[PDB]
């Protein structure tokens, strides 16, 4: 199933596409949210963001909605990340209460 | 507005009308009437011409190679493009493999009496051949020279991003151009597909039958005209598909576009035609003309494209009934 | 049931029979009757012809040229496929350096009087060669449009993979296709190990020596025939193995295979010939042939295709008392 | 906008141009200061440093300011690291303080 | 000091000074004067000679083709270069796509009647063409041997550092030098811009017009003089400028210099030229000349390099007034 | 042992011994000497045979190629390498910039009456070059099949593995051989540090002057023999060190070994040359000759080779005195 390539900060994430699909209205699940961000002449989407959070939120789409805050990144770090990428509020409060 | 536009975001200019030679070069047409039609689409300003190895069994290649090299116009002024897939009775005659796509364009640029041509395009996909394969054949016959760039035709949008795709992962060159079928009756692919493709990749539209062949010209209202193409030996689909329930329905709501057309002073082919380019995401139509006449009145749809105000088009889409959900 | 069918994974499509030259071309046999051979092949369907370098020192390469230039027949419908290893007493003749690859190849589509082959296969491994100029040779000689595609030849699974692994590693092109010997007495490796090569990186298996060298053809049955090949001179080799006691105990299962032969109805030969392309794993078997008539009953395999019920594979199974384990 | 590829031991991190001019004066941020590690053949800025730190050093500039010592990066190491890059005495201290 | 020096980080060598043709090859001067202008450059030591497909509509590449051929001297020891963008009236006959990059040299090419040219350079930058595919289309013809080596010219830094960068993350080619405008009138670049990209990506500056169009050798101090650049058809833009507020200011600078110039004994045009040179960062600064004297006066501004001291310069920026900041 | 080798660990493989062609081609010797020369050496199985375009100003290379076009030869059965570095008195004419390495071979290959090179040789090293436009060109070249692989001469590891690097870089093909002086009088680099990239990155050597000019051979005992190479116009130099303090010290230690060689009952100069091939390390040893008797003796080294025990290198090792330490 077509591959989709994730940069965040030079460091390379690769999924499925489908594995994306799992939450349309996500920024990354959304196509046209995302489309700002691809980059034609390496073929991935491009983020200047932090590295030690993605980890997690792609973790999210290949979890079917887990999301846990790695055990390294500040609590008010992630949560703007959360926010950006819009994983959707529901998903955020559950993490805010799986959490606090 | 501009006639001169990029396909897609290459760096390839091309006139936003174009003449192809399906039906009519070495076939319908004589070679006096294609030399004529040539020179005046050229003469007008068109730089975009399109044919294929399949057209005429090669013979539309011949002609079009003829009337260049009569002519004597510059090279670097015509834009040819060809497509390949139908070569051949032999098994490895037809396809996208490497030794098809090779020995295909080497036959064609034969015929054409030329070294190279502007564009070359799978005529369609080929689910017999691996995307790496073909994207790496189409690379080759550029880097000969043989091509300045390579499109698809009738490729899915997935089909086209696989390519692509297969060209950044093994550094090979990406198709630039999609030929696909547009017109009042043929909207989904072109109006929604495409603009994607073109934004996330930079592929550009080049459609084809602006008249579905012929059909926008509502000479098809009380029949099957003598001489028409759909009355031509070997069109029995044509005829088929305009004498068909859905044929019918067609041609009646071109009773209704008609009167939008004569309202803003042009003919129904010019407003259809027109039609095709209102929108940025296409960059050229490709005509098709059995006469200079039809000619002639096809390339004024130019004049139209400023009249096409938001309003028109939605009446058009209302008389249509098939505008496509994004 | 399909008579063409894609080598590996390529594009490239064959015939599930092709004709080689090896022992006949530009020896055992006489130019006319190579010429009816190619010529009944080709009106038959077969699109595949294999010769190599080393076969009768360049000679059969030279008929083989000749009788294409003859028949006329369109380049683009032919699919030759040579090999290169052996090609000169000097000790820069042989192996599969750059520049034996090179100069090699180039001989070759000299002597056949082509530009290029469909497929330029290593006849076989070379341990004097790094894998690294060897796939760089082949990518080359693909690249300058003398060969559409390379392939292998007697190597092992982990040499085929070595080379894939250095192509991808260094964005060359793999090979397609490794050539190898297949016949009831031969399973192990098209039956076991290419299947898995097919699977994970689509190389295809075009097999050889179908009748064993004229042995599954029963005529060895009471000793060596006058005109055959293991009478031939040059080859004690065959003749040494057909009079052995390992010979001997495969003709002795002949007589018993033969018996299904006849059940079906059918020569002993289209048995052996079609069991060979029972699987889907094969993607052609090339035929050797010194007769018209031994050629035209080989292609009679294909009608036998279909009788090969499952029992009837089984029953081949028990008689041979071989079948390799998975 | 003009992208940049910084190297550390191997460990490629990629960010924006102006990502990093928002902080003209630290070594990054000034043009006349990375100059010196740039490599011509692979279009990219090498330092033989910490990797674990720079995580950090890069978040900074995309945070506007932010200085957080990786949980896993010794103190004495990451100080280090922040004088190297010449993040600046204010910032320096802010986040002396914000550790202690 | 050094007459010839590397042309950026590159191992092409050149001389400090190089003869272009703009203005007078095949257009100002007659064929004999080129000829004459050539040979005396030659024999003097410069390896450097400039031209374009612009310059007099071809002429003056088919002008120095012909010295070339008839002075009979070794390719070898000749370093041409030509630019494109402007080769034709056209659509397709203008911009940097791969398609005007190659059929644009291969004409040049045909004219200079050469198999190839030591750089190629785009004339300007080109907003409608992708970056990947003009480095593609440069890296093309310098593989087929075309070109040596490419580069850019009135292109910003931020241009050149995007070629600059695609060619690594393609692993094409990145180009080696920019031709830049460069005279005591026109600064900025040269002096500020171009050496960060000269110690950072090792492109090197090739200078031109380093008497501003003849403006700097004073001889417009009291007018327009008859047969001087400004008063040929076709420059009104020239004399304009000469002749405007800012012209003037200009001129009555150079009073003061010319003083400086007689101190140090030598010519103003020399001086200029020679303040071309001062700084290495400058690889080649390209003459114009309509005479042999002017050439063989100009030539002169070598002997001048050893007198600019720290002083002189200090002073000229002071009479100038225009030392851009870094 | 092994008459053939592969050089380094590329596949081509070459004779342990070889005939060079400086001095003498095109210059010390006659035409009909070298073509004996080479007739010998090729009959005995040497098929390496180097030269350069600096060699008598290119005649070598004429002679060398009148040679191979007479004899009539197998182009397969030869391995012909030219090193490229100064050809000629321009500027342009020298180093390993792009153009030069391009034109230089190019020249070479006309001059040889050769469509290729088996081998082409940085003649030194270039410090007015980047390596990356060196290995790009080198690259070029082979793939326009002027070369099948290319090498260094008087490189430093260092460099070497530089160059090795940046063609890992930016994938294109590393030097397979490195041509170095080699002699019991220059031991340190063939001994010490090309083992290393041997092992780490195949690079094999190909060693020069085995007897250091004809010094080795004992001939310049009693001083400056009439027609001997240190007596050729344009060799002060070599006389020079022939009768300097040093030089004495050579000789002198050359009548201790010249024990040794009577000893294992050969001559002196076939005991240094053996010496050379000793160590596995060594691909080929490049012999210098103009007589006829000279080539023969030397060949003669092969035989000597057995004999050469642990201990019979131990003496030689002592009476030299100059083993390098590892
Ligand atoms: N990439 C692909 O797979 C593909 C497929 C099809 C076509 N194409 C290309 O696209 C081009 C488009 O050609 P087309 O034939 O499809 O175009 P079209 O515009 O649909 O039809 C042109 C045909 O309709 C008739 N006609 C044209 N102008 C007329 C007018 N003003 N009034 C009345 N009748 C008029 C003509 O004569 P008659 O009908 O009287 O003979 C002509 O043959 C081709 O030439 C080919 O190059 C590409
Ligand atoms: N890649 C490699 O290393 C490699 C190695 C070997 C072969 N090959 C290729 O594979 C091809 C296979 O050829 P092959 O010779 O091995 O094939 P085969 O099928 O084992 O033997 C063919 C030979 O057996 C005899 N024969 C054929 N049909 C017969 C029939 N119906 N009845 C009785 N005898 C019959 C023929 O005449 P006689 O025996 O009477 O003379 C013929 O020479 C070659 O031509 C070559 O192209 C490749
Ligand atoms: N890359 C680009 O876009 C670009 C653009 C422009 C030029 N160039 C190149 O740069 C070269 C520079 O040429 P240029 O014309 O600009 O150079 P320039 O040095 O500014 O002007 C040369 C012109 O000034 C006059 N002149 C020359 N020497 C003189 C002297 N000693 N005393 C008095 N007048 C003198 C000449 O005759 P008259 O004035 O009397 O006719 C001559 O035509 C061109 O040939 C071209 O190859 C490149
Ligand atoms: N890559 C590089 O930079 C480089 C540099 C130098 C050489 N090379 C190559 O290496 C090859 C080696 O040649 P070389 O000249 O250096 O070799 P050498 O073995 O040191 O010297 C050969 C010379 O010594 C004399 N000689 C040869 N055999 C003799 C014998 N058996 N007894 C007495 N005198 C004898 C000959 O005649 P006279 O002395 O009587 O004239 C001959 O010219 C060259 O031809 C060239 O291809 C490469």
């Amino acid at each position: 199933c077509e591959r989709v390539v994730i940069n965040i900060s030079g460091l390379r994430f690769e999924t499925q596409l489908k594995t994306l699909a799992q939450f349309p209205e996500t920024l990354l699940g959304d196509p046209k949210k995302r489309m700002r961000y691809f980059d034609p002449l390496r073929n991935e989407y491009f983020f200047d963001r932090n590295r030690p959070s993605f980890d997690a939120i792609l973790y999210y789409y290949q979890s079917g909605g887990r999301l846990r805050r790695p055990v390294n990144v500040p609590l008010d770090i992630f949560s703007e990340e959360i926010r950006f990428y819009e994983l959707g509020e529901e998903a955020m409060e559950m993490f805010r209460e799986d959490e606090g | 507005l501009q006639f001169y536009r990029n396909l897609g975001k290459s760096g390839l200019r091309v006139s936003c009308l174009g003449l192809g030679t399906w039906v009519t070069f070495g076939g319908q047409i004589t070679d006096e009437m294609a030399e004529h039609l040539m020179t005046l689409a050229y003469d007008n300003g068109i730089n975009l011409f399109d044919t294929a190895e399949v057209y005429a069994a090669g013979k539309a290649e011949v002609v079009l190679g003829n009337i260049i090299k009569k002519k004597g116009w510059r090279r670097s002024s015509l834009v040819i493009t060809t497509k390949i897939f139908w070569g051949g009775k032999a098994e490895t005659e037809r396809g996208l493999s490497r030794k098809h796509i090779i020995e295909g364009l080497k036959a064609s640029l034969e015929r054409l009496q030329l070294e190279y041509v502007d564009v070359v395009f799978a005529n369609r996909p080929d689910p017999n051949t691996p995307m790496e394969e073909t994207v790496r054949a189409m690379t080759h016959v550029i880097n000969q020279g043989m091509a300045m760039y390579w499109g698809t035709s009738r490729w899915s949008s997935m089909e086209i991003m696989e390519a692509y795709s297969v060209a950044r992962q093994f550094n090979l060159i990406p198709p630039i151009c999609e030929q696909a079928e547009y017109h009042m009756f043929q909207r989904e692919k072109v109006e929604v597909q495409l603009p994607e493709l073109f934004h996330k990749i930079g592929v550009g539209a080049m459609t084809w039958s602006p008249l579905a062949c012929g059909i926008v010209s509502g000479k098809y209202d009380s029949g099957i005209p003598p001489y028409s193409r759909a009355s031509l030996k070997g069109y029995q689909w044509l005829k088929d598909k305009i004498l068909s329930e859905e044929g019918r329905r067609q041609q009646a709501k071109l009773k209704e576009l008609q009167a939008i057309a004569e309202r803003l002073g042009c003919t129904l082919p010019q407003l259809a035609i027109a039609w095709c380019l209102r929108n940025e995401g296409v960059s050229s139509v490709l005509l098709g003309a059995s006469n200079a006449e039809q000619l002639m009145e096809n390339i004024g749809a130019i004049q139209v494209l400023p009249k096409l105000s938001s309003s028109i088009v939605h009446e058009i889409d209302s008389i249509l009934g098939n505008k496509p959900y994004s």
